[PDB]
């Protein structure tokens, strides 16, 4: 049960959008782009990160058993965020969440008349949706995130507003980017996020006076080996991801 | 559409209804391979137009968190095909304590009726540790096992909460009956203390055999603490003033404490009288909490807590 949702990397490679015959590199775009959607939606809704995450993780975690080619991220991102909301205690009405997804998904197009057939439909199929995630994820939606592990780290460790800041940033991009929740726990991805940040701020963590690095108060899984190869793979894909790192970058 | 994690309750095959509720529609059930008895309770759905209900998840989110002795044990939750219904799943328990209580043929020594209480409060030590109000303490949600272990239920009404600014929480909370003084003066910003005055209510019910402040209206319920607890001046309940249904609401004044003299003649131990003072104080803050009532000389002395065959 505690891992029951994290899986090995050829878990991943025979998933259910590749047992349907999608290429893993187009399985991403269609992960990236449901957080694309849930971080445009959520911030329109006026949901904090928090709740847009939690969205995130249903979704990553629903498509680990349902595939992209029968449930499309455009119908499912509106019911995992509906549905996150509700949980994480920023309700939005059923109404309102699908008249926002209408507008990101349609931006030229208005809406239909609430009276109509056409909405009353994609009104159920929203309602529907949700129970198809709920039953999915088994009803498990308390979701630890990395953002909770950040400042167990960066404020015992005393590192500035640059520094805090940008490690909640990584963390929020491994959500958007990466499938980092369905392969390392909560703890292990923040060390992953505040080594990145280290690097990107040139920043040197020093060696604690008994021979000890930081990450071993964070996690005692965690090695170094581990560290620089996964700040590797989020650091790839920040670059491939267009105008991201320029949010972080330094201009002086 | 696959679903590995979220069986059909048919794996479960029904036997009969167990009790009606807000809840309403709960069934005791057989596991069909291995005999296991269980509880299966459907996920009201009257008339929702907000898809899965809000209240729902807050139940399910809470039963999730809480797991230990003295609390009812979620198994998991099941379904019932497309073309809609879900099922929450408890381990099966044999009696609820109102059922026990009004049955005259059961009796409770003294020592067993310490096992009682040890068992719930420390099931409210866990919760109230938990960040959780269960916000519906009565007789019929403290349930017992064949075994004899006691378990809190119905988490229906539960809600987390928190440390801080003054917090907002909702006020119509608990049944009647057992409803501290705080929510009947319309405090919203409350917390641990709630469920400990139903548990001292719940203690002499344990003697009594009977819920004692049965009041009709919520002005009879206020007067009739007033008349057991003794009056609500700003002596006992220090500034209690600053409540506003407090100079509208009519409030007797003269009226002493005199719970340990009409209690006298169900309880005879002497431990035990000073333990429901101590829970049926109206001022919260003087009000004894999980961890202190559990320290009481009434766990700690002759006769000692015992198991529950009896
Ligand atoms: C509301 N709720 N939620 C879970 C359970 C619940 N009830 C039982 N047994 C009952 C047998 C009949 C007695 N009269 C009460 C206890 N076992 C496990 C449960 F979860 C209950 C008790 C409902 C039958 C009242």
């Amino acid at each position: 049960n505690n891992k029951r949702w994290y899986f090995t990397r050829e878990q991943l490679e025979n998933s259910p959008s590749r047992r349907f015959g999608v290429d893993p590199d187009k399985e991403l775009s269609y992960r990236q782009q449901a957080a694309n959607l849930l971080q445009d939606m959520g911030q329109r809704l006026n949901v904090s990160q928090l709740t847009i995450n939690t969205a995130i993780v249903y979704m990553h975690r629903f498509y680990m058993i349902q595939s992209f080619t029968r449930f499309p991220g455009n119908s499912v991102a509106p019911a995992a965020l509906f549905l996150a909301a509700k949980v994480e205690g920023q309700p939005k009405k059923l109404e309102h969440v699908i008249k926002v997804a209408h507008t990101c998904l349609h931006p030229q197009e208005s809406l239909p008349d609430t009276r109509s057939e056409a909405y009353l439909q994609q009104v159920q199929d929203l309602v529907i949706l949700e129970s198809i995630i709920l039953q999915t994820l088994g009803f498990e939606l308390t979701i630890d995130h990395p953002h909770t592990h950040v400042v167990k780290c960066t404020q015992l460790v005393r590192a500035s507003k640059d520094l805090a800041q940008t490690s909640y940033f990584m963390a929020t991009n491994s959500l958007h980017l990466t499938t980092f929740s369905l392969q390392y726990t909560p703890p292990v991805v923040a060390c992953v996020c505040i080594h990145l940040a280290c690097k990107w701020s040139n920043w040197e963590i020093p060696v604690s006076t008994d021979g000890k690095h930081w990450w071993e108060y964070v996690d005692a899984t965690v090695t170094l080996e581990l560290l620089d190869e996964l700040t590797h793979e989020l650091l790839q894909i920040l670059e491939k991801t267009p105008n991201r790192l320029k949010r972080i970058w330094n201009w002086r | 559409v696959e679903c590995p994690f979220c069986d059909e309750v048919s794996k479960y095959e029904k036997l009969a209804k167990i009790g009606q509720g807000t809840f309403g529609e709960v069934f005791k059930a057989r596991h069909r391979k291995t005999g296991q008895k269980v509880a299966l309770k459907k996920v009201l759905m009257e008339n929702e137009k907000e898809g899965f209900p809000i209240t729902a998840l807050r139940e399910i989110k809470i039963l999730q968190l809480l797991k230990h002795e003295n609390v009812v044990n979620l198994i998991e939750i099941c379904r019932t095909k497309a073309s809609g219904s879900i099922y929450l799943v408890f381990d099966f328990c044999e009696h609820d304590l109102a059922g026990l209580l009004s049955n005259v043929l059961v009796k409770f020594t003294l020592s067993e009726i310490k096992r009682v209480m040890q068992m719930l409060l420390n099931g409210l030590y866990y919760i109230h540790r938990n960040k959780i109000l269960h916000r519906d303490m009565k007789a019929a949600n403290v349930l017992i096992t064949r075994d004899g272990v006691l378990k809190l239920a119905d988490f229906g009404l539960a809600r987390a909460f928190s440390l801080a600014q003054p917090n907002r929480y909702t006020n119509r909370v608990v049944t009647l009956w057992y409803r501290p003084p705080e929510l009947l003066l319309g405090e919203r910003d409350y917390g641990p203390p709630i469920d400990l005055w139903g548990a001292g209510c719940i203690m002499a019910e344990m003697w009594t055999r009977s819920p004692i402040m049965q009041g009709n209206t919520e002005q009879h319920q206020l007067a009739l603490i007033s008349q057991l607890c003794g009056s609500i001046t700003p002596e006992v309940w220090p500034n209690v003033d600053n409540y506003e249904l407090y100079e509208k609401l009519e409030l007797v004044k003269g009226q002493k404490r005199k719970v340990k003299d009409r209690l006298k003649a169900y309880v005879r131990d002497p431990y035990a009288l000073d333990l429901i003072d101590k829970l049926l104080v109206l001022d919260p803050a003087q009000r004894i909490d999980s961890d202190d009532a559990l320290n009481h000389d009434f766990f700690w002395s002759d006769p000692m807590p015992s198991d529950l065959k009896g």
